């Protein structure tokens, strides 16, 4: 289902400067409302294509991008996920990861931004653990 | 050629750091490979933070990063760059 086309939906939430700090805690950080406004109703061939669009929009957003350093700004400008702080990295997983709150395996929506969270590798592994 | 710091001249190492800082790759995978390589080369306890999460006061230009690495290795009993 991650590789079937869908249009992006949902509202997201207001965020601040600590947006990506929240990705290491609880259920992760929300998709920002400002990002949801840009991506709603666009069609994506796959979830990977959506992921790329998220980071490109972050690169272009003057409130979200200001809290990334020059090297991380370069990364998001390419549509790559930015690098997390070292202690949130796990092996070769060193960048922020998108997470579905209601699992896709359980009929969770792939492209509904209200069902998506931004996580660090460490937090993402821990959420799925059980 | 790229097995250790001592295999790189300072100029060659600056080229590597510049490529990383500019995300001058064809994929996210390629960039992650380069950052991992940097971490393994420098042996600096901060790892990727030298590039992405600089300590207050540190110069996070490519030149600044190279000098932070060079100074740390010099102060901590490690071998230096080639020439
Ligand atoms: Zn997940």
């Amino acid at each position: 289902k991650r590789n079937k086309p869908g249009k992006a939906t949902g509202k997201g939430k207001p965020v601040g400067d600590k947006w990506l700090d929240d990705a290491g805690k609880d259920s992760g950080a929300p998709i920002p409302d400002r990002i949801a406004d840009k991506l709603r109703d666009k069609e994506f061939k796959s979830f990977d294509d959506f992921r790329k669009a998220v980071w490109e929009e972050v690169s272009k957003d003057p409130e979200l991008s200001k809290n990334l350093n020059p090297s991380n700004k370069s990364s998001v400008s390419k549509g790559y996920s930015p690098f997390t702080p070292k202690n949130q990295q796990v092996g070769g997983r060193k960048v922020y990861e998108l997470h579905h709150d209601k699992p896709i395996s359980q009929g969770g929506e792939v492209y509904d931004m209200d069902n998506i969270r931004v996580t660090t590798p460490k937090r993402h592994i821990d959420i799925h653990r059980g | 050629l790229k097995h250790s710091i001592s295999d790189y001249t300072e100029a060659e190492f600056l080229q590597l750091v510049t490529t990383i800082c500019n995300a001058d790759t064809s994929s996210e995978e390629e960039l992650v490979k380069l950052v991992t390589h940097f971490e393994e080369m420098t042996e600096h306890p901060s790892g990727s933070a030298l590039i992405y999460y600089p300590k207050e006061g540190d110069d996070d230009s490519p030149s600044g990063i190279v000098n932070t690495v060079k100074q740390w290795r010099a102060a901590n009993g490690k071998s230096g760059f080639k020439q």
